[PDB]
């Protein structure tokens, strides 16, 4: 699983992998780990699909009457509030990585981070699940703060690509959505039309030397591949 | 007859006998005013006092409930702690469980539910007191009036108590939308001196808090040299 969420200037980019695998089976290669709460907040979910997926039906069952209640929008902290308390009340006996990523009138757009323990953080931008461990280095590299929209969507597709191109765990498509003060506006972009992977990288392309023909000389001469050669 | 014993009861006409007596024992209460003034909220009582040896402070019937938040009571003090008490509750949860301030609407709603639960069992009696909600919340300055019978109304300007007549009167002369709080103090102050009779209540002191721009959006007591002698 890989999921992340990027502030620009107006809002936020929510964007995350398709990829429900049991150990090393792939039972589900077109999930929706991008999961609505209010009309502009959404959560990333990552970890396990019942236990996140209970928490976000909560969660938005909580703040939709919390609307009614007070008859105007929700703040993004608000969201990330419920579910810090609903995470740290059972941080035992769940395993949920969430990141709340949203748009209010009031602070603008919002990321928060919520991880296994319990916390929550405040953040430009948040990465989750087990192949954000190869965005870190990635985003310290490349990720320059103040993107326009277009260029957080594009960037976040890119760090997608390249995080599901070394974790086994995530892959299939990539959902990105984008959430500010216009409507959201969803995409799905799939796998052969990716940003990135290591099978159309030139640079792996040439296969490494390993099946040395029978040779009288130490000169490595390239892979064995046929019989007469 | 058993018409009037209790709150679960409808009157043959349709009517709460319970609740119209814990009005007017609200009606027999030492008045209060409050103004809404556009950039914050103003709120005056007057306390009578039964005797000179009191200290200063004695008998307080403002009390902040957040932050941004205040009650003033107007009738049985008692019961309007406890709705202060209700109010404190309902205004904490909005700050622990959804991070945020409670609207000051939203606090009058439920200060107006919990007084309004009281009126509909037979085990319990209505509050014999008025809630006066001052707020300046994210949607901006709010005065709301909680009645005995857990209606709420939103004011500009409002006046409870004994002398309510001449006190609403008094505040119908005043604009409401050029009207400051700073000299919305003062006007308050003034009202409640003029409309109170210095014959039968010796021992009266003017007590005057408010919420606006001034306290950096905080409910709080007037500086002491603020308001009128008299």
């Amino acid at each position: 699983t890989t999921i992340l969420a990027v502030s620009y200037n107006g809002g936020v980019v929510l964007a995350a992998d398709s990829r429900t695998s049991s150990g090393t089976y792939v039972v589900n290669r077109a999930s929706n780990k991008l999961t609505k709460l209010t009309k502009k907040i959404y959560c990333c979910r990552s970890g396990s699909a019942a236990d996140t997926q209970a928490l976000a039906e909560r969660v938005s069952n909580y703040l939709g009457s919390y609307q009614t209640d007070i008859g105007a929008g929700v703040n993004v902290a608000t969201a990330a509030n419920l579910f810090q308390k609903m995470c740290y009340m059972n941080r035992w006996n769940i395993s949920a990585g969430i990141i709340v990523a949203g748009y209010d009138p009031i602070n603008g757009g919002s990321v928060y981070s919520i991880p296994s323990g319990g916390s929550c953080v405040k953040l430009d931008y948040a990465l989750g699940g087990s192949g954000s461990i190869f965005l870190y280095s990635f985003f310290d590299a490349n990720y320059k703060p103040g993107m326009s929209k277009s260029e957080c969507v594009a960037f976040c597709q890119r760090a997608v690509a390249h995080a599901y191109s070394r974790d086994g765990s995530s892959g299939g498509l990539i959902r990105t959505i984008t959430l500010d003060a216009d409507e959201p506006e969803d995409q799905t972009i799939p796998w052969n039309r990716s940003p990135y992977c290591m099978e159309k990288d030139p640079k792996y392309v040439t296969q490494a030397t390993q099946n040395q023909p029978f040779s009288s000389s130490a000169k490595i001469t390239g892979n064995r591949m046929s019989s007469t050669g | 007859s058993g018409h009037d014993q209790s709150t679960d009861v409808f009157s043959a006409e349709g009517r709460v006998f319970q609740v119209e007596y814990a009005g007017k024992a609200v009606d027999n209460s030492s008045t209060a005013v409050a103004a809404c003034c556009k950039d914050g909220v103003v709120v005056a009582v007057e306390k009578v006092h039964t005797s000179r040896m009191l200290e200063k402070g004695s008998n307080n019937r403002i009390h902040a409930v957040d932050r941004q938040a205040g009650i003033c009571i107007c009738g049985l003090l008692p019961d309007g702690r406890a709705i202060v008490s209700r109010a404190r509750q309902e205004a904490e949860n909005s700050r622990d469980i959804f991070a945020t301030p409670i609207r000051g609407s939203v606090l009058a709603n439920r200060v107006g539910e919990f007084m309004h639960a009281y009126t509909t069992h037979f085990a319990y009696r209505p509050f014999g007191c008025s809630a006066i909600i001052a707020s300046y919340a994210d949607d901006g300055p709010q005065l709301f009036v909680s009645d005995p019978s857990g209606t709420v109304a939103g004011y500009y300007g409002v006046a409870l108590g004994k002398a309510k007549t001449v006190a609403k009167s008094e505040l119908e002369k005043l604009d409401f939308s050029s009207l400051t709080c700073d000299e919305a103090v003062g006007k308050l102050a003034s009202i409640l001196h003029e409309v109170h009779d210095k014959q039968k209540d010796k021992l009266y002191e003017v007590e005057v808090a408010w919420v606006c721009d001034k306290s950096d959006r905080k409910f709080v007591h007037v500086p002491a040299d603020m308001v009128p002698a008299e």
